[PDB]
């Protein structure tokens, strides 16, 4: 039970997440949207990225907001699934599906960088489809994303979900490039898209981040050259030689027939 | 003063139909939907003024909902009924200064 139908020409019908995202139908339009919910002591802070960039097909773009006594209604148009469990059920991707999906996700991120932020905990989970068909994904929100103070990327605090971390934030002696670790990011979803399971996997962090650290993994020999050529342009790389998020959409495996 | 038809039974495939008017002063831009409880109230259908809809994923291509404006009344085709589907449906009306009108209750059982 919920104290409250409706907030604003929103009727509200039942929780995603908790007490943090509902589902909504508007009353005059009968469109179905999201509505995440902040105190409103704290949600311009938590939203300011979200109002750097210009918008974007493949980044979820924000409807309406409004503006109660004790919290804020934030408004999305609403998804259907995530590319985690979209590969999980699939067991992998074909490199034609895959090729769509990872191209509208690197586009996400290369207009983030290029706009100045960086998404410091890029994961599969983050994206998330527009359509019921599942063709189209966008980035679920920049609600923790960096917001650089200039051209300079330098990122002294260590962030990301263990798997995704770029060997430069293990062994770092202070600073690091936040888009190249983005980047490396990339390559790992890339990777476990196509391939079905993590580049990098262990029993326990230590061994994990020891392959991560030494570059302990195989790519089958079942994928494209071309397939296989962007993976290494990215995971096999140092930043200064690591592919930026831009130069990742001018890669000739895309441009395959399939 | 929602007055509403179509409660009935029927064996695991078949289909319902349930109707419902209002005939008093409701606004044009009114939305219209069957709630269900079973469990607690979910809303099944729903369907804005200019024909917009929303299905629960549960009936989704299932069960279909239609208005019409003249009458101004609001109709609910379900096929190939669940077992699972069996509850009472109450139909809704909702504008939006902000009026929130139940019906009575209209019971459909499954077998």
């Amino acid at each position: 039970s919920h104290c409250v139908s409706c907030i604003g020409k929103y009727l509200l019908l039942e929780p995603l997440e908790g007490d943090h995202v509902f589902r909504a139908v508007h009353l005059h339009s009968g469109e179905e949207l999201v509505c995440k919910v902040f105190d409103i002591s704290c949600y311009q802070e938590s939203l300011a990225p979200c109002f750097c960039l210009s918008a974007h097909s493949n980044i979820n773009q924000i409807t309406e907001i409004i503006l109660g006594e004790t919290k804020a209604y934030v408004f999305f148009e609403r998804s259907y699934g995530d590319m985690h469990s979209f590969v999980r059920t699939c067991k992998k991707l074909r490199e034609e599906e895959a090729a769509r999906l990872f191209y509208q996700i690197a586009s996400a991120v290369a207009h983030c960088h290029d706009g100045g932020l960086v998404l410091r905990d890029l994961k599969l989970r983050k994206f998330i489809f527009k359509d019921e068909e599942r063709t189209r994904v966008k980035l679920e929100s920049l609600e923790d994303a960096y917001i650089l103070r200039g051209d300079d990327d330098s990122l002294s605090d260590k962030h990301g979900c263990p798997a995704y971390v770029s060997p430069e934030i293990l062994n770092t002696s202070g600073s690091y490039s936040g888009k190249a670790a983005d980047v490396w990011s990339l390559g790992v979803m890339l990777y476990t898209m196509l391939v079905g399971r993590y580049p990098f996997h262990d029993i326990e962090p230590s061994s994990l981040f020891s392959k991560i650290r030494r570059g302990q993994f195989n790519i089958p020999e079942t994928l494209s050259p071309k397939a296989k050529c962007l993976i290494r342009s990215i995971l096999r790389r140092e930043p200064s030689e690591r592919l930026t998020s831009q130069e990742i959409l001018d890669h000739p495996w895309f441009s395959t027939d399939f | 003063q929602l007055q509403e038809s179509g409660g009935g039974l029927v064996q695991a495939g078949g289909s319902l139909r349930l109707s419902c008017a209002a005939s008093g002063n409701i606004s044009a831009q009114a939305y219209m939907g069957w709630y269900r409880q079973a469990k607690e109230r979910e809303l099944v259908a729903g369907i804005s003024y200019g024909a917009t809809t929303y299905y629960a994923d549960s009936v989704k291509g299932r069960f279909t909902i239609s208005r019409d404006n003249a009458k101004n009344t609001v109709y609910l085709q379900m096929n190939s009924l669940k077992p699972e589907d069996t509850a009472v449906y109450y139909c809704a009306v909702i504008s939006a200064g902000y009026h929130f009108y139940w019906g009575q209750g209209t019971q459909v059982t499954v077998s």
